[PDB]
């Protein structure tokens, strides 16, 4: 109690002076390695002190155009290990990865393989950090790697293990790129409800297979114009989504899925079973009964318009 | 799956007394304190926000918290977190927020202020925060925001800025920091906020992002920003602000919101933590007292859904974007 309160008492005062001598140096035009030195000492611990990463940035700026070539490639390099290392500690500060990007951004050549090795890395201990799939796309864009190559990175992830939204997500952006237009091909869009009906049957848990999955349902052109294959597949996946609600009869997203899936099919013939659905479904997900509600009286209003399109 | 349990004996009363004395007596005088210091301009703005909520404003001392104000603009119009510290357009947005709960406007120069955030918007329409050129859709919103309460959103190429947040939407219906990014309920407040103040909430599939964001509710009532993470009480705000603002405020459970809010006061410090049991601070006091406003809480002044401020407040200023009905 006391010797934990005690220690943190002295890192401040160190802290302080620190931050003191820093503030003291930058105002007397100081943009010298102690400078670094310090804001070392005050960055580990704090890498949200975005001032520092600009004082960083700016001593390093100003010995650019002081020290020789090799001097400053030396001291890029000691600026990217103390970055790994602010990381490693801190994997989500802002100001720690812009200062990476910005630093990388200068350099004419960089070691961009070196970098994706890096994302994978830190993404293998948190698949969901946002910060590292941003900077793993900066990677990507900046060394002109092909969709294709990120997708087959995406294959692995989404293979290892679940957790799972950010590969998935990632897969959302790539596929039009690989199949670009002014919807999915439909021959790209049945590969892809294959592997996430996969990915939820494996799981039935797995939330972010059943987001994924509501967006290729809808990223269809342009049905029903369905062809006979495409009409098979979802036929044959609302019977086994019917299965899974057996096996596991409080999962929401199967019932939900099966409700979509009517409506992609056809509204008007399955209008029975989706009222019957809703209520169900209201059940089993009770703090979603509004939203339920809305979506059921969308649809509804949805098949009066059908109806009334007699002819 | 990942989500809190609840105690039986958690506070399940509203505390404002507990709150106000514990806003009213935060930073005297201490570690985290200290140690946030790049942040203090926000850090007032949401200390001041919640007393003036609660309607303890008088309680803080303004003259003081001007005179900092006007110490924090630097010479090119922006704003920085403290004294020392470099301008940034959070602290520039932060300040000028306090400001207008003040009415103290012209105590910075508008016109400079307006200047630095003209100067930060780039080709594509996007803002960076500051000189070093951070992108994030955080920005766009600080920028328009800070702009909306100065009367001059004029000033910013607006069908450039609309085009590069739109850029930012997802499969999902949700947005992220940077075009390809994941979809985050913080994201979301900002990027339907920016859309709100630029009257282009017709461009948002209010539908299917209001469902994503309704699914942020876990059982134990609390809300979570993304898929498969734990709840925490700040997105009480980043989650029902979004939803209020396209509309579909009422997809969530309120009542069972509501228990966990208050479930993360401390009965005994005040203040709110991040969840129950947890260390409070005046980040998670804002939000939490905010959420409980959007969902109705008497003791509460109503708050702007876009920006987080009371509505009388924004009423004063004749700035109150039209939300989706
Ligand atoms: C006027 C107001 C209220 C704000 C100004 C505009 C800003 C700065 C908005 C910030 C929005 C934002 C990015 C919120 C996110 C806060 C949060 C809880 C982040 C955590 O995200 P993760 O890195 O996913 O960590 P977790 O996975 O543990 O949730
Ligand atoms: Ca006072
Ligand atoms: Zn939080």
């Amino acid at each position: 109690a006391e010797a934990k309160r005690l220690e943190r008492e002295q890192k401040l005062k160190l802290y302080q002076s620190a931050t003191q001598a820093v503030f003291q140096k930058r105002q007397a035009g100081e943009l010298d390695e102690s400078v670094l030195e310090l804001t070392s000492q005050i960055l580990g611990a704090n890498p949200d002190f975005a001032t520092l990463w600009n004082c960083r940035r700016e001593v390093l700026q100003h010995l650019e155009t002081e020290k020789s070539p090799e001097e400053s490639a030396a001291l890029v390099k000691a600026e990217l290990g103390f970055l790994e290392s602010c990381l490693r500690v801190n994997p989500k500060s802002y100001g720690t990865w812009h200062h990476r990007c910005w630093l990388l951004s200068r350099l004419p050549e960089p070691n961009w393989a070196r970098e994706l090795e890096l994302c994978a890395r830190f993404l293998e201990a948190d698949e969901r950090n946002f910060h590292c799939w941003d900077y793993r796309r900066f990677v990507a864009a900046q060394a002109a790697v092909a969709p294709a190559e990120e997708l087959a990175f995406t294959d692995s992830l989404i293979t290892r293990n679940f957790s799972n939204y950010s590969s998935w997500h990632y897969r959302s952006c790539l596929l039009p790129q690989l199949h670009p237009q002014p919807r999915l091909p439909e021959n790209v869009l049945l590969k892809e409800l294959e592997l996430v009906q996969n990915a939820f049957f494996t799981d039935p848990n797995d939330q972010s297979a059943w987001f994924y999955h509501r967006w290729l349902l809808g990223a269809g052109s342009g049905r029903c114009e369905l062809s006979v294959e495409k009409s098979t597949v979802l036929q044959s996946e609302l019977e086994s989504c019917k299965e899974l609600q057996e096996l596991e009869p409080e999962n929401k997203w199967c019932l939900l899925t099966i409700i979509l899936l009517m409506r992609a099919l056809d509204p008007l013939l399955y209008e029975k079973e989706t009222l019957q659905y809703f209520s169900t479904l209201k059940a089993v997900d009770p703090m979603r009964a509004a939203y339920l509600d809305d979506l059921r009286s969308k649809f509804l209003l949805e098949n009066s318009v059908l109806k009334m399109e007699y002819a | 799956q990942k989500d809190v349990t609840i105690k039986s004996d958690a506070p399940d009363t509203l505390l404002l007394e507990k709150h106000a004395d514990y806003i009213a007596s935060y930073g005297s005088k201490d570690y985290e304190y200290c140690m946030s210091e790049y942040l203090r301009m926000s850090g007032v703005y949401w200390g001041l926000t919640v007393m003036d909520l609660m309607g303890q404003l008088h309680r803080m001392n303004k003259e003081e918290i001007l005179v900092f104000i006007k110490s924090c603009q630097h010479e090119c119009g922006g704003v920085s977190a403290s004294i020392g510290h470099d301008p940034h357009l959070l602290y520039t947005l932060s300040a000028v927020q306090i400001l207008t709960l003040y009415d103290s406007i012209h105590v910075i120069n508008v016109d400079k202020v307006v200047a630095y955030v003209q100067s930060l918007q780039k080709e594509d329409g996007s803002f960076a925060g500051d000189i070093w050129g951070e992108i994030d859709t955080r920005f766009s919103f600080c920028a328009v925001a800070t702009l909306a309460l100065l009367g001059k959103l004029d000033a910013i190429n607006v069908e450039k800025a609309i085009e590069f947040v739109l850029s930012c939407m997802n499969f999902d219906g949700g947005f992220g920091c940077r075009p390809g990014s994941e979809s985050h309920a913080g994201q979301i407040y900002c990027c339907t906020g920016f859309l709100a103040i630029t009257s282009q909430l017709h461009q948002v599939n209010s539908d299917l992002l209001g469902w994503w964001l309704c699914e942020r509710q876990l059982p134990s009532g609390g809300l979570n920003g993304r898929p498969e993470k734990l709840p925490d009480v700040c997105y009480s705000w980043w989650v029902l602000a979004s939803l209020k603002i396209i509309g579909r405020l009422h997809w969530i459970d309120r009542e069972k919101l509501r228990s966990f809010i208050l479930a993360c006061q401390d009965e005994e410090t005040g203040g709110f933590a991040d969840r129950p049991g947890d260390m409070v601070d005046p980040f998670h006091t804002l939000f939490g007292i905010a959420g409980l406003s959007l969902l109705g809480e008497e003791q509460i002044k109503p708050v702007s859904p876009v920006f987080c401020m009371p509505e009388e407040v924004l009423q004063r200023v004749n700035v109150q974007p039209e939300l989706v009905s």
